[PDB]
């Protein structure tokens, strides 16, 4: 019955602005302290903002001080994280969470929160001046003639797309096992790129038609590519 | 500024083990530390609060303890569902800081990566770029090092790689290495070699291809 | 001398020299006696008129400067001395004064330096000359001015509701003479609900705005935003008027009215169809409403003959206000601005509404007479007479020129009044003073206010009842607790005022004039829980605020050592039963009925001891004052035991003990038990009435619908016959008939 819902994310250009919304329900919003914690891909948790339980004095990390602004509304029972002068570095998954007054103690020189009990699903925020773009698929077939005994390896290169995510399937989901689709990497240009590969019996190579099916929904792109 | 240094960064263990993770506070900090479990992509969940108090609903095999400025999370008997990343958190005056995190990987026997190199495709050369791919499939452990040779010449600062998370069936990883530069520079060299070093390899192994085969 | 001695001399020389020129040439000698009778808003206008004909008199000009010095209006006082000095150079002491005042107010301008040089050469090396030399030096430099600004801003970041700090920001802006920034912050701050309620802030708002209007910067910049700032002045005047009437004395309130009326006359000429015009509309109503409230304040202290005549006059004022239509909300630029304006509209209709009623309850169609006799333009002059001194020009006074056309002379409808109140709960920041007034105003009416709806408008998403009722920790506060609280505050307040007048009407007092109606204890609690919920507390004071609330919880829930007289508990019980019994949903029915049963279960032990004529153990520093005025008597005990047994049965029915509920309900032949019996018989029938099912059961199902019809008919039969039963209906009579129509067509 108790939950936190994050909204107001999405992509934005560097130097732009966004506003996240953390909707709370089931606990008295007045007596809870509200926090925001971002996490870039493959990185750890970074505290970015806090709101003392019953009054709402702000406190930010130096990495975002002065640019972000966190607020709490009793009438709307919702907290928000206003973000300005967004930099590519701010690209991260932003979570919110509460800490009751039972866990919120104020001390000489600042206040402390014992832990974060309730967390949200986490809304994504991407900051990159690269504009949306569909993926270009380049095949990766085996230049092998039964190299590893009875099994060979093929794959597809999904490149020059923006933004995440891309989804891949083989033979429209027929070839399920043996597949390994790797996370993407930010090319300095601004576009992401990944690879998808599968190990298949070499004796079946040339008999079973192998096709990778990529779908980049943010740009309404669909591409099937044989190898 | 106060800092929470978490150690180890990456841990490998098996079921039933008594596992330990530790965080050190730079300055003398009071017992206002917490511990969290974050499974891949999901939200972080609270395990221990106020240093040694268990959060309601957390299994009893978790326990927190402190010694000086060193805080420690302790799992009496590791279970399969506990193979995730953990974080330690301090709450000082009007500031919160987290440890670097600790990944708990399932331990298994060593496996040698079956490597396969792939050239850039005709379609990619049409665009004006050239990407070479080097696969490392179903190996263990995570630690490995790949190097690129263009006509037996080291290359750095122009290639990148990414690694899969520990597979669920065999508990092995995979790595994709990408060496990206222009077609013009790709047509300037003939030989291309991808070398791999790994604890599972008796000796370093290399596979290569020549433009035009 | 007195007020009569000086205002009677008006007719003395008026009958000796009646022409306008000689009438104004006596202004200085008129003003000569008001300065002695302690009238400075009046003396100011008397001398100023003599100055309009005798503009070259150094004595008159200085006298006005000396009067503006008492008013502490530095800019105005200095200029007056200047005129007297330039007319007559021999006034050395005034050259010192000008230099003395110029150096005390602001040194940034070289004009203060110039006048100090002259002051030195008129008084060579006098003791005051050096004193002024040190004063001029005191003011800080450019880096110093910027330094102070950063403190206020950094201080305003964490303390935006601090009245004093925001005032200093306007004064700092005004010290650097960047008044546009002063009003800009002043405008963005009139959206703050707390600052809008601050008397001293609004006073500063009136000045900083006026200063900008006359300021050279207002004209040079542009004439486009001129209208925008002008709206805020009117808004500020309205807020300032409401507050001055309550705290300040008779004299100060009347003086503010004149500034209000002056502003209205200056605004009406522009008109148009934008925010300013809409603002002028709503503010126009406030003017009369407050003017009516102002009238009643004077009459309260005065004799009976003036009381009726003043109340008659006030009744017209409130009427004028109520008639004024709801302002055009869509026409405003922003949501905050428009929402504010409507909030004030609701406040106007609500306050004036109840006043209109309480004054009309005195006699039969008393309202009709008020309009038929004073709607005449003769009343317009009788109104201007009682409020103001007739000496002021009746041309530029908005009051004397308004077109009083077709006064509706229609008493207000209760249903409209409720929605006006509910919409205006946030008008005065929910001060317990505000609510305790409304709650009392409805105490004399036959329809009761939607208190539970008031609280929902204030503390949004505050649950009706908290799961963790076991402890008294104030994190478990519930809208029921507050509803239970306000009930006692009003039940207590009514009794306290009842006792007061007995020693010496209580309903008739307007909201500003009356003093605190609740105990400082109660007020402290409400202010605490309010600051806590809305998240405008202080990290340091959190623990204190938190404990202050906790202290009283055990009383609001009738727990250990509750300071509750049995009558107040009974009042809580029935007031919640009937409040809940009219609700539609089960969650709310259950909650309100539960609490009612709770308080009942706590009273019945007391009633039994009272039933045998014993003594109740009186309380220790109770939260809700005890009174023997309403001490329970044996004559009423058996009634409460019965009425309580109903509340038991009702909750039993809601929980599922239908067998025991009916057995009890049927035991007592009460109107309310019929509506309950019927409502539950209807449900047992309706569900089973049309599905394929055993025929014998279907006949039994129909049999219940037959019982429903009969009980509703008993209600209407007994209802039409007697009025006392109509008031006992748990729901409206028309609602009972509404169900019956559908019941029989089924």
């Amino acid at each position: 019955e108790v939950q936190l819902v994050e909204s107001g994310g999405g992509l934005v250009q560097p130097g732009g602005s966004l506003r996240l919304s953390c909707a709370a329900s089931g606990f008295n919003f007045s007596s809870s302290s509200i926090h925001w914690v971002r996490q870039a891909p493959g990185k750890g948790l970074e505290w970015v903002a806090s709101i003392y339980s019953y009054s709402g004095y702000t406190s930010y990390a130096d990495s975002v001080k002065g640019r972000f602004t966190i607020s709490a509304d009793t009438s709307k029972n919702t907290a928000y994280l206003q973000m300005n002068s967004l930099r590519a570095e701010d690209t991260a998954v932003y979570y919110c969470a509460r800490s009751p007054w039972r866990w919120s103690g104020v001390s000489d020189g600042g206040f402390y929160y014992k832990a974060l009990d309730y967390w949200g699903q986490g809304t994504l925020v991407t900051v990159s001046s690269a504009s949306t773009k569909g993926p270009s698929v380049f095949p990766l077939a085996p230049s092998s003639k039964s190299t590893s005994g009875g099994t060979a390896a093929l794959g597809c290169l999904v490149k020059d797309y923006f933004p995440e995510p891309v989804t891949v399937s083989w033979n429209s989901g027929a070839l399920t096992s043996g597949v390994h689709t790797f996370p993407a990497v930010l090319q300095s240009s601004g576009l992401y790129s990944l690879s998808s590969v599968v190990t298949v019996p070499s004796s079946s190579l040339g008999t079973q038609t192998y096709i990778c099916n990529v779908n980049h929904k943010p740009s309404n792109t669909k591409v099937d590519k044989k190898v | 500024d106060i800092q929470m240094t978490q150690s180890p960064s990456s841990l490998s263990a098996s079921v039933g083990d008594r596992v330990t993770i530790t965080c050190r506070a730079s300055q003398s900090v009071s017992s206002a530390v917490a511990w969290y479990q974050q499974k891949p992509g999901k939200a972080p969940k609270l395990l221990i609060y106020s240093a040694s108090s268990l959060y309601s609903g957390v299994p009893s095999r978790f326990s927190g303890s402190r010694s000086g400025t060193d805080f420690t999370l302790t799992i009496s008997s590791l279970q399969p569902e506990d193979f995730a990343t953990y974080y330690c958190q301090q709450s000082s005056s009007s500031l919160i800081t987290f440890g670097q995190g600790t990944k708990v990987e399932i331990k298994r026997t060593v496996a040698a990566p079956s490597v396969f190199i792939f050239p850039p495709s005709d379609s990619q050369l049409k665009s004006g770029t050239a990407s070479v791919v080097c696969l490392l499939n179903n190996f263990y452990p995570r630690e490995a090092k790949v190097q690129w040779k263009v006509d037996n010449a080291l290359q750095s600062g122009n290639s990148q790689e990414s690694v899969t998370e520990q597979d669920s069936k065999d508990s092995t990883y995979s790595l994709s290495s990408t060496l990206t530069l222009s077609k013009a520079d790709y047509e300037k060299h003939k030989v291309y070699a991808c070398e791999v070093t790994h604890q599972g390899l008796s000796s370093p192994v290399t596979k290569s291809f020549n433009r035009g085969e | 001398r007195s007020k009569a001695d000086v205002e009677r001399y008006i007719a003395s020389v008026q009958g000796s020299t009646p022409s306008p020129r000689q009438k104004s040439m006596k202004g200085f000698y008129f003003a000569k006696l008001y300065y002695e009778a302690k009238e400075y808003d009046l003396a100011k206008k008397y001398i100023c008129t003599y100055i309009n004909v005798q503009e070259r008199d150094p004595k008159a000009h200085r006298f006005l400067g000396l009067l503006y010095e008492l008013e502490e209006n530095t800019d105005k006082a200095v200029e007056c001395y200047r005129r007297s000095v330039e007319l007559n150079p021999t006034q050395k002491d005034l050259v010192l004064k000008i230099a003395e005042l110029l150096c005390k107010n602001d040194v940034t301008d070289g004009r203060a330096k110039y006048w100090l040089e002259r002051a030195a050469k008129l008084f060579p090396g006098s003791p005051a000359i050096y004193k002024l030399k040190e004063q001029l030096l005191d003011c800080e430099g450019e880096d110093g001015w910027n330094k102070l600004f950063d403190l206020i801003q950094s201080e305003l970041y964490v303390r935006p509701d601090d009245v004093h700090v925001n005032i200093r920001l306007v004064e700092v802006y005004r010290s650097t003479k960047r008044l546009k920034d002063a009003v800009a912050h002043c405008h963005e701050a009139e959206r703050n609900i707390a600052l809008r309620s601050s008397l001293e802030w609004n006073s500063c708002v009136v000045q900083t705005l006026k200063e900008y209007l006359e300021s050279l910067q207002c004209l040079e910049s542009d004439k486009s935003d001129w209208r925008a700032t002008n709206t805020d002045l009117l808004l500020a005047y309205a807020n300032l008027m409401l507050l001055t009437l309550s705290t300040r004395d008779v004299q100060e309130s009347r003086e503010l009215l004149q500034s209000f009326d002056s502003a209205l006359q200056s605004v009406k000429s522009l008109g148009g169809n934008d925010e300013l015009s809409a603002t002028f509309l709503e503010m126009k109503g406030h003017f009369y409403m407050h003017a009516g409230s102002l009238l009643l304040k004077m009459g309260q202290h005065s004799s009976n003959v003036q009381w009726r005549a003043l109340s008659e006059l006030a009744a017209l004022c409130y009427l004028i206000a109520f008639q004024v239509p709801r302002p055009k909300i869509k026409l405003i630029k922003g949501e905050a601005g428009q929402n504010l304006l409507e909030m004030m509209a609701c406040d106007r209709l609500s306050q004036s509404g109840h006043m209109l009623l309480n004054l009309s309850r005195g006699k039969q169609d008393f309202l009709k007479e008020i309009v038929e006799t004073f709607a005449n333009k003769s009343g317009q002059s009788a109104l201007y007479d009682a409020l103001f001194s007739s000496q002021s020009p009746k041309d530029t006074s908005f009051l004397g020129s308004d077109d009083i056309g077709n006064i509706d002379v229609r008493e207000p409808e209760l249903e409209d009044l409720t929605r006006y109140d509910v919409g205006a709960i946030r008008a005065h920041n929910g001060s317990l003073q505000h609510l305790t007034w409304l709650g009392l105003q409805w105490n004399s009416l036959p329809a009761l206010p939607g208190i539970r709806k008031w609280l929902k408008q204030l503390f949004h998403h505050l649950p009706h009842e908290t799961s963790r009722l076991e402890t008294n920790a104030p994190e478990s506060i519930c809208i029921l607790d507050l509803e239970v609280f306000l009930l006692g505050v009003v039940y207590t307040s009514h009794l306290q005022l009842k006792e007061k007048c007995n020693s010496h009407q209580p309903l008739c007092l307007p909201l500003p004039v009356c003093k605190q109606l609740c105990t400082e204890r109660q007020k402290s609690w409400w202010d605490a829980v309010c600051t806590l919920i809305h998240r405008k507390a202080v990290p340091g004071n959190v623990a204190k605020l938190r404990l202050l609330v906790q202290h009283e919880i055990n009383t609001l829930r009738a727990q250990e050592k509750h300071g509750l007289q049995p009558a107040l508990l009974v009042h809580w019980a029935e007031c919640l039963q009937k409040t809940g019994s009219g609700l539609n949903s089960f969650y709310d029915q259950r909650e309100y009925m539960g609490r009612s049963v709770h308080y009942w279960k706590k009273v019945l032990p007391l009633l039994k001891i009272i039933k045998k004529k014993n003594s109740i153990p009186e309380p220790i520093d109770p939260l809700f004052k005890h009174f023997h005025s309403v001490d329970i008597q044996a004559s009423e005990i058996v009634e409460y035991e019965e009425d309580a047994h109903i509340t038991f049965a009702v909750l039993d029915a809601v929980n599922g003990n239908i067998e025991d509920a009916v057995t009890a309900f049927e035991s007592i032949k009460s109107v309310v038990s019929y509506w309950n019996l019927a409502l539950i018989f209807h449900r047992k029938a309706e569900d089973i009435e049309n599905d394929a099912l055993s025929p014998e059961e279907q006949e039994e199902c129909k049999n219940y619908l037959r019982k429903t019809r009969d009980y509703l008919i008993k209600i209407i039969d007994d209802s039409d016959s007697n009025l006392s039963v109509v008031k006992k209906l748990p729901v409206p009579l028309e609602s009972v008939k509404e169900m019956l129509n559908s019941v029989m067509q089924e």
